[PDB]
């Protein structure tokens, strides 16, 4: 007995251009998903930023916000500052 | 000389000045500006929380009305994209592509030419080529502007399952391409192979097969749908640890050649603008190298500074994003 995994899928392009996929919902935040590649990835949410069809993902929103579905790619880069 | 005007810094704003001469140096965008093809594009006035697209388009203005070095203030401008995108409020270090997705979100929401955005369906029966054209459609039903018509291309990500050899296919809009670093001598084309390479999802990152409706080892790759007349290459310099990535990474300043990471068969480009990054990784500092559309010759501007350079010192080590033109 688990908890189910999320009902979508999408993938994060990484630092070293590998992907990883997440277990996601629509209703997920952006800071749910920067929670998710902190686990996977071990970068800190506060560092990471995420695109996708050139938005940065904003904390506050969900994926349905940014019609982000099923298998799209969030593209993930940190700053140089 | 034209368009050889210094920019000010505010405060820790060189990040705002490098990417501003970009845009500047972006030949069709700055003619959008000069040519005041904007006000045709916007649906009403502004008032003092939301005149981005005016303020921009005034730099500009100003920018290639300069004598050279003459030195320019952006204040005004920075005024309206830290109303648009508070995160630049103050007087902090920011990322310069950061800022370029703000700063082109909001001058393209501004000009769209969508003044009411629509609210997904089935597309198997559809061939590839054709699905893509569809997903095109509907994206342009929300987004569809003068900006968009320079920066936005179509990336096609296929993902097949290694057990029943199902391929799902989906398009996704790209403004920009941000991109690995590869490999000891590393091409720009090397970086752009790794970016298209197939990527074996295994283990922890297997994905659940739509057909086999279990987690499956599936294999993820890339490749691009629709070329976008101007091409943002932003490299990833990032490192596993963090930090910066400082690898000098060899691109071509004509005859960028992507026509092997197409999904069929125009895919050349010239490039015209560097954004530079030099120092840490927090505490560094932002140039810009820009080939005037006029006379092709190149300039490095750094702030308030703008002088001469030879093309052989375009590439270097600190290049951070690259903006190409289709040839
Ligand atoms: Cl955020
Ligand atoms: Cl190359
Ligand atoms: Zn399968």
């Amino acid at each position: 007995g688990l908890v189910p995994r999320g009902s979508m899928q999408i993938f994060v392009n990484t630092l070293t251009g590998t992907h990883i996929t997440l277990e996601v919902e629509p209703s997920d935040t952006i800071e749910n998903v920067k929670a998710k590649i902190q686990d996977k990835e071990g970068i800190p949410p506060d560092q990471q930023r995420l695109i996708f069809a050139g938005k940065q993902l904003e904390d506050g929103r969900t994926l349905s916000d940014y019609n982000i579905q099923k298998e799209s790619t969030l593209h993930l880069v940190l700053r140089l500052r | 000389a034209q368009g050889l005007a210094g920019l000010r810094n505010l405060g820790n704003t060189c990040f705002m000045n490098s990417i501003l001469q970009c845009l500047s140096n972006t030949r069709e965008l700055r003619d959008y500006c000069l040519q005041r093809l904007y006000m045709r594009d916007l649906h009403h006035g502004s008032n003092a929380h939301t005149a981005l697209v005016e303020e921009f388009a005034k730099l500009i203005q100003t920018i290639w009305t300069s004598s050279p070095n003459d030195v320019v203030s952006p204040s005004e401008f920075k005024t309206q994209i830290q109303r648009y995108a508070p995160r630049f409020v103050g007087y902090n270090q920011q990322d310069a592509q950061e800022f370029l997705r703000f700063l082109l979100d909001g001058l393209h929401n501004e000009v769209n030419r969508v003044t009411l955005r629509p609210k997904p369906e089935n597309l198997d029966h559809l061939p590839d080529d054709e699905k893509g054209r569809q997903m095109w459609r509907k994206y342009l039903e929300r987004e569809d502007s003068r900006i968009g018509d320079l920066f936005v291309g179509q990336l096609k990500s296929s993902l097949t399952c290694t057990d029943c050899g199902y391929c799902s296919t989906v398009f996704d809009p790209f403004w920009d391409l941000s991109l690995p670093i590869a490999k000891p001598e590393v091409t720009l084309m090397d970086c752009m192979r790794l970016f298209t390479k197939e990527d074996v999802l295994d283990g922890d990152e297997k994905p659940t097969c739509c057909r086999c409706r279990g987690r499956k080892r599936c294999i993820k790759k890339f490749s691009i749908q629709r070329f976008p007349k101007i091409l943002v290459l932003h490299l990833k310099r990032f490192s596993e640890s963090t930090s910066k990535l400082t690898t000098f990474v060899n691109f071509p300043l004509r005859d960028l050649d992507l026509r092997e990471f197409a999904s069929e068969n125009h895919a050349v480009y010239n490039l015209y603008a560097v954004s530079n990054h030099s120092g840490t990784t927090m505490g560094g500092h932002y140039t810009a190298y820009c080939r005037s559309p006029g006379t092709g010759e190149w300039h490095t501007f750094n702030d308030s500074s703008v002088t001469p350079m030879s093309s052989s010192q375009v590439r270097t080590s600190d290049a951070y994003l690259l903006f190409y033109e289709l040839a």
